[PDB]
């Protein structure tokens, strides 16, 4: 997970209202990685890597 | 001859409730209300004056 934003809540209001206001929320998102591969191969003859 | 030519009747005492519909927490309301009634007696037990 990651949290993107926190949002803003709430204000200052004038005492002489009589309601409040509804803010803008946060965010989160989801995320995801991935795995990687390395690999190889060699070859070699017989006879020669035996007398080397 | 009044208490026999007109009777007064009274059901429930004043009585106060709070409103929660619009009783925000920054406000309030408040509702009342009383019930009663009445009816006239004999017919025979009064008299009306007038100009003619």
């Amino acid at each position: 997970m990651k949290i993107a934003d926190y949002g803003q809540l709430g204000e200052y209001t004038c005492d002489a209202k009589c309601d409040a206001e509804f803010g803008e929320p946060g965010n989160i998102r989801h995320l995801e990685g991935k795995t990687y591969d390395y690999r190889g191969v060699f070859c070699f003859n017989r006879k020669n890597l035996q007398e080397a | 001859a009044w208490k026999t030519a007109y009777y007064a009747v009274e059901k429930r005492p004043m009585f106060f409730e709070q409103y929660e519909g619009g009783s925000s927490a920054w406000c309030v309301k408040y509702q009342f209300g009383a019930e009663d009634g009445g009816f006239v007696g004999c017919c025979e037990h009064g008299r009306v004056l007038r100009i003619g």
